[PDB]
RNA sequence: CCAGAAAAGGUGUUGGUUGAUAUAGACAGCAGGAUGGUGGCCAUGGAAGUCGGAAUCCGCUAAGGAGUGUGUAACAACUCAC
């Protein structure tokens, strides 16, 4: 037998709010066994939002992360990382630059929901300003820049 | 704004007909946006979709009609929502890819049903939390190893017939719909000819 | 507390002002009359609305409050709290007067000051609000329901003028280019072909 | 109890109407104006409240 | 402003024939006959053409408050047509939370008698228009059927017995019962 | 004079000012779409376009707002701008 199951856990500290049970249980097998092992097996995200995809069959399901593009980019800005206290207001200010931004649009590209990379590296620039970044100038300064001067493949 | 969107509307459509000397005059009738961004986008490097006001076609037609005159066979066969296919590539090859890309679409909640919508008599996998959505149209159903067994097959949307709010929500939650829509193609332009 | 603002409402008297003679008058309630982002430059707020009375009246400093208030609120949901200015262009000075009953009668009648109110000619600008171009309904909306404050009548003109100048919208830019007219803030100031030479070449250095 | 296409159809008569705010009048669901002569043909309306 | 002129024809078909008698009209076909005096409306009812194929109403001089009843005149004249070559067919069905509301049709067709309403033994006795036949239709159980040639008659005994269905003193948002118009069709159909 | 009315309104009706868009086919009206990154970032017990604060991009486009409204615990489902 063959299925697949969505969760959107939290990245690193695995979530005492079992949103893992009422989609395992009645499926057959024990979720407080694979909801821990969710949390791990991301480890290094260790403080988002984070879909995870997992493919169940009769003996266990299968641990592996789904990328997003509003994740990608916030786990590359690589900010200390504030614990369970959960204060205010992490708006993320910094510096991104532009090879990794093209690097996640080659995970962008290879998800297959996509253009070329030329209008991946746009549309994932966006996705700068949306978080709230700055490559030492967001995409208001990025217009013209892409236009007549790109470094695209 | 919208006066130079139409002037450039002019210009990439008297292009892609000095580009492509063979179209295909193809209806776009209900068809998704993302079912025809799918198709758009996956034979981006074998051919270009392109749709507009065909009210608007046949005056930038008519700008051609100075140039070349074997266009004026476009002009009666552009009505309903219609567009073109460009391409130099084929001549049935993608017309079979335009015929292969179709995708059952979901039962939309009051479109019209071109054929039969039926179920078959199953253990379906929804479980017995989930029986209202049955009990909405009137299904006998049993509960056996904690899902929901229908135990007969049922007659609900047939063809020609409305589709209901209430049972098209059914439909979606068996992941079955027969809707397939897609391109209906019925006119062909290759070189000043035209075959259905 | 107040009486009805139907009694104080006709420009009968003399403008009897707060003065030496006339003393313990309360304070009118209106104190800020300007207000927005009014520590600005000239170019940033060329449009320009102007609430224009059309009746010879009395307007209450209570009444200017009420208005300025809903003219702000409106404009600070619509234009962004550093969108606009503001100047309410009527300053109250009239005190008005109250022969309050307790029984002497109306023998020795003089009243004791009860308020300020404000005397409006005909075709007086009463409030104006400065913005961008593009604000230029949300000017006229809030001007509309700032009229509902006041009694009486008012119409609603949007000017020719460059914000709080005297000088013309046409005309501003171009007299800015030639340097006539140097930005000081709110306003600006007017350079005649009248000072010492050396004014001259102060500005043309 | 009662079917959904029947309820949808008391209810276009009974509850999907507009409501006038003065005069508490009765009216069409695309309206703009009131009816009645009594209010001066207002242009406040508000919808009926839906039953809860 | 007076206008010089307002006037819109109405194309009679084949069966019809229509028949006009100073400013009464008369409308004749296969179901019967429908009479209706214009004599409030002041106006040149003008029957043209040989073959006698079209009607036109004509207003001379006329201002927009009575201009507004040019096609208002059309209008009568094709509902008056359309209830003589196809008739008028109101379906009504009996919408009812708990009590059924139980229709007897009595002298053939001319009275309703509406019984259990919301439980009340009052019943309600509607007479019909005279020309509108009442019934209760099979292959739907409950729902009546009003068929006629004059669409004031049957839109109005329709109106008469949903009228006579209505709750007192109570959330009508949640007593949503009795017989409401459902469906307004013709009799035969082309 | 002088013997009674106002602010405020009206898709009643008649004039008048000013600005739009419209055969590259508008306003209605009936039909078909209304997508992707994305369930954008902060936050919140839960906010997935729809309680909140700032942003508000791109791609595919004939076209679609990080959303006009009805909804939901949150979705879903419907609707609107286009
Ligand atoms: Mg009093
Ligand atoms: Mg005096
Ligand atoms: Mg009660
Ligand atoms: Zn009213």
């Amino acid at each position: 037998e063959i299925k697949v199951v969505y969760l959107r856990c939290t990245g690193g500290e695995v979530g005492a709010t079992s949103a893992l049970a009422p989609k395992i249980g009645p499926l057959g097998l024990s979720p407080k066994k694979v909801g821990d092992d969710i949390a791990k097996a991301t480890g290094d995200w260790k403080g988002l939002r984070i879909t995870v995809k997992l493919t169940i069959q009769n003996r266990q399901a299968q641990i592996e992360v789904v990328p997003s593009a509003s994740a990608l980019i916030i786990k590359a800005l690589k900010e200390p990382p504030r614990d369970r206290k959960k204060q205010k207001n992490i708006k993320h200010s910094g510096n991104i630059t532009f090879d990794e931004i093209v690097n996640i649009a080659r995970q962008m590209r290879h998800r297959s929901l996509a253009r070329e990379l030329s209008g991946t590296i746009k549309e994932i620039l966006g996705t700068a300003q949306s978080v709230g970044c700055n490559v030492d100038g967001r995409h208001p300064h990025d217009i013209i820049d892409d236009i007549n001067s790109g470094a695209v493949e | 704004d919208r006066a130079t969107w139409k002037s450039n509307y002019f210009l990439k459509i008297i292009q892609l007909l000095d580009d492509y000397p063979k179209c295909f005059i193809v209806g776009a009738d209900n068809v998704g946006s993302k079912q025809m961004q799918q198709i758009r986008m996956s034979l981006r490097g074998k051919a270009v979709v392109l749709m507009g006001k065909n009210t608007m076609m046949r005056k930038a037609i008519r700008g051609h009609l100075e140039n070349n005159p074997a266009l004026e066979k476009l002009l009666p066969h552009i009505r309903g929502n219609v567009g073109f296919v460009f391409t130099k590539e084929d001549l049935t090859e993608i017309r079979d890819m335009l015929l292969a890309n179709k995708v059952p679409a979901a039962a939309r909640a009051g479109a019209i049903a071109p054929c039969e919508v039926t179920v078959p008599a199953q253990n379906t996998g929804l479980g017995p939390e989930k029986t209202s959505f049955f009990q909405a149209l009137g299904i006998t159903t049993k509960i056996s190893r904690g899902t929901i067994e229908i135990l007969s097959d049922v007659q609900l949307i047939k063809t020609g017939d409305k589709v209901g709010a209430s049972e098209a929500t059914l439909l979606n939650m068996l992941n079955i719909s027969p809707f397939s829509f897609g391109l209906i193609i019925q006119q062909v332009f290759d070189n000043g000819s035209i075959y259905n | 507390g107040r009486r009805p603002a139907r009694c104080y409402r006709y420009c009968k008297n003399k403008p009897y002002p707060k003065s030496r003679f006339c003393r313990g008058v309360p304070d009118a309630k209106i104190r800020i009359f300007d207000l927005g982002r009014k520590k600005a430059k000239v170019d940033e707020f060329p449009l320009c609305g102007h609430m224009v009375s059309d009746e010879y009246e009395q307007l209450s400093s209570e009444a200017l409050e009420a208005a300025r208030i809903c003219a702000n609120k409106y404009m600070v949901k619509s234009c962004g709290k550093d969108g606009f200015h503001i100047r309410v262009r009527l300053h109250p000075f009239h005190v008005i007067r109250i022969n309050k009953m307790l029984q002497t009668g109306m023998r020795g009648a003089f009243g004791k000051p009860q308020g300020t109110v404000a005397r409006v000619h005909i075709g007086q600008v009463i409030m104006s609000i400065r913005t961008k171009l593009q604000n230029k309904e949300h000017v006229v909306e809030a001007l509309r329901r700032a009229k509902f404050k006041f009694p009486g009548r008012q119409k609603i003109h949007i000017s020719k003028k460059w914000g709080f100048t005297k000088f013309n919208a046409d005309e501003f830019e171009d007299m800015v280019a030639e340097k006539r007219l140097i930005p000081d803030g709110c306003g600006v100031k007017y350079i005649p072909n009248r000072g010492p030479l050396d004014k001259w070449r102060a500005l043309h250095s | 109890i009662i079917e959904p296409s029947l309820r949808q159809l008391a209810q276009k008569y009974n509850c999907d109407k507009m409501i006038c705010r003065k005069c508490y009048a009765r009216l069409h669901p695309r309206a703009v104006n009131c009816r009645k002569k009594k209010c001066g043909h207002t242009n406040n309306l508000r919808p009926k409240k839906k039953v809860k | 402003m007076k206008t010089i002129l307002s006037n819109q024809t109405v194309d009679i078909p084949e069966n019809v024939d229509i028949s006009l008698k100073g400013r009464t009209v008369i409308v004749k076909g296969p179901r019967g006959t429908l009479r209706r005096d214009f004599n409030h409306i002041n106006v040149e009812l003008s029957l043209l053409g040989k073959k006698k194929k079209r009607l036109r109403v004509d207003k001379w001089w006329g201002n927009r408050k009575e201009l507004a009843t040019v096609r208002t005149i059309c209008s009568h004249v094709q509902n008056m047509i359309k209830g003589v070559t196809l008739g008028f067919r109101y379906k009504m069905r009996s919408v009812y939370a708990h009590f059924p509301i139980n229709v007897v049709i009595q002298e053939n067709g001319s009275l309703v008698e509406i019984r259990n309403f919301l439980g009340e033994k009052y019943i309600r006795r509607v007479r019909m228009r005279p020309g509108v036949a009442c019934s209760v239709s099979q292959a739907q159980k409950d729902e009546l059927v009003l068929e006629g040639n004059d669409i004031e008659l049957v839109s109005n005994s329709a109106a008469l017995i949903q009228q006579a269905t209505t709750v007192k003193n109570k959330d009508i948002r949640k007593f949503l019962d009795g017989i409401y118009v459902s469906e307004k069709g013709t009799v035969q159909q082309a």
